[PDB]
């Protein structure tokens, strides 16, 4: 299930989007 | 760590919906093809079609070819054609759109042929995506009008969210429909580029990959120097995008178009071009 | 032969609008900067006004510092301010027309007033089309014969219209550098504009290169077998070559400093010792 994996990743990144702080995010990088 | 290519996506089977762009002149274009062009290569049996919004008409400009308001097979296959053509949010965007299914599916019926997987070239201007929202704002006030009146306004309301969540339903779903964005290394590329990506989120859009462009690979002095600049920032990415096909890609010198020199790069889009080996092979479309 | 710089212009009296563009990431955000700097410098007492609608808020962007719904004063200058129906033409105007009183609020709830504002037309180009539209809507209200719309739109276009109309309040630079979809593209806007009947003077091209590295030297033929298509079909033109300096390059400092080149076409011999020193 090569794919699937590829949809973890995808949901890992939203977890971190989710988790991650967007706002955040955007502040540190700025 | 996942892959530098899109040639997981070049093969996609259930891919009836693309979605390219990039805010800038950074060039997504060219992406639009070199993409449009990898699948039908890789899935003859498949027709497909890559269109653009872009009045400009940059499609047949970056092809040395004319195209316009119907589906024209490339010059070149027969497997690849290319087709250049309330004050609420949202909604101009759909329409817009919406008009375009059927204006499409015209031209496949009215075309007897039919296409298999459609490549997008979201304007210069960005993307009318704005709408798949649309429906969530609308149900609060759905219920509100609903809830006074216990129909020209009811109707329309739920024809869009129907259309979205038919569309949607296909659309929102990582498998028939995702969304390559393009965007080179310099801070407002980055950002600008970034902010795309949260919108899309924003939409709930499924979305794996990343095509940074006219990089430089310099192993002159502000060549080099320049090349940092890049460096600074390819990094930047990498960093923060692990689980991404964050797809490097070089940079021939100078205009690039004729279907010819385009094949023969976008050969990069799947075997990640690399300097040291692929090298002879670059300036080969600078002449 | 005419010349290359915006020297000319840099100081025109009597230019209360001057639009600026150039379908692509071709570089004219910074284009529509380098400009409105090269005014105020050299008319200071000229409070002057460069704003866009770019939504990417390019502008600050480009100057690694903020700006927003209100006219704010640049930070280093006292001057030079800074502000982030199906028919055809229709919305264009309007999206215009608003702005023109929303900008003429800021003037006088200000107190302090604008003497020549300077535009960034959208990535998207340009929604000034419409006045090319009114007359059309003329001909048709005839072909009919609701009143008061009509001239209302007419009254605002003129105002809109002259003054635009006239080559000397308002003309049109526009940017696009040394490549086959640049050109094509960018000499399209000319003809629309043109279609629009207004002046326009003005050619900027960008990225230009001068190596006097391989596909550098290579690249450059690029461009050179380009810059010369212009030249020749451009006899009357302000046809204005423009250096290219590595990578980013904002800070008001930067700019500036990079701006005087607007003047002084820069030239590689000489004047090129200041480019690396945006490069760092
Ligand atoms: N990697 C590259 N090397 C050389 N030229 C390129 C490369 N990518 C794009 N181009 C050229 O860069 C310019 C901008 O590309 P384009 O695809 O039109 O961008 P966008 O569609 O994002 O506006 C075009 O003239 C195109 O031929
Ligand atoms: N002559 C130049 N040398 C180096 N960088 C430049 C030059 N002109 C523009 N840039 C950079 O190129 C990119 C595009 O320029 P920009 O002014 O944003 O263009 P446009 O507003 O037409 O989109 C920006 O990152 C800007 O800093
Ligand atoms: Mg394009
Ligand atoms: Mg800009
Ligand atoms: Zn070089």
């Amino acid at each position: 299930t090569e794919a699937e994996k590829r949809r973890l990743l995808r949901e890992r990144r939203q977890k971190k989007f989710s988790n991650g702080g967007a706002s955040s995010r955007l502040n540190k990088i700025t | 760590t996942v892959e530098p290519n899109l040639h997981s996506l070049i093969t996609s089977t259930t891919h009836k919906w693309i979605f390219v762009g990039g805010k800038g002149g950074v060039g997504k274009t060219t992406s639009s093809c070199s993409i449009a062009i990898q699948m039908a290569l890789s899935q003859p049996n498949k027709q497909f079609l890559l269109i653009s919004t872009d009045p400009a008409h940059n499609l047949s400009d970056a092809f040395g070819e004319k195209f316009g308001k119907d589906a024209r097979k490339v010059t070149g296959m027969n497997n690849l054609s290319c087709m250049e053509i309330g004050s609420i949010p949202g909604i101009d965007e759909a329409l817009s759109f919406m008009e375009v299914m059927k204006h499409i599916k015209r031209q496949e019926q009215g075309e007897g042929e039919t296409f298999d997987t459609v490549i997008f070239d979201t304007a210069p201007t960005g993307h009318t995506l704005r709408f798949l929202q649309l429906p969530n704002t609308l149900s609060k006030l759905l219920e509100k009008f609903g809830e006074i009146t216990n129909v020209d306004i009811s109707g329309k309301l739920n024809e869009l969210k129907a259309n979205v969540e038919t569309i949607r339903q296909q659309f929102t779903d990582p498998d028939l429909t995702t969304f390559v964005c393009v965007c080179i290394s310099e801070f407002l590329s980055l950002y600008e580029t970034e902010r795309l990506i949260q919108e899309l989120i924003s939409y709930d859009m499924d979305v794996n990959s990343i095509i940074v462009n006219q990089l430089l690979f310099a192993e002159c002095k502000r060549c080099q120097a320049r090349w940092k600049m890049q460096k600074k920032y390819l990094d930047q990415i990498d960093e923060l995008y692990e689980d991404f096909h964050v797809v490097k890609m070089p940079l021939c010198a100078g205009e690039i178009r004729g279907l010819n020199n385009l094949t023969k790069f976008s050969q990069f889009l799947n075997k990640e071009y690399n300097p040291i080996t692929d090298g002879k092979v670059i300036y080969e479309l600078e002449d």
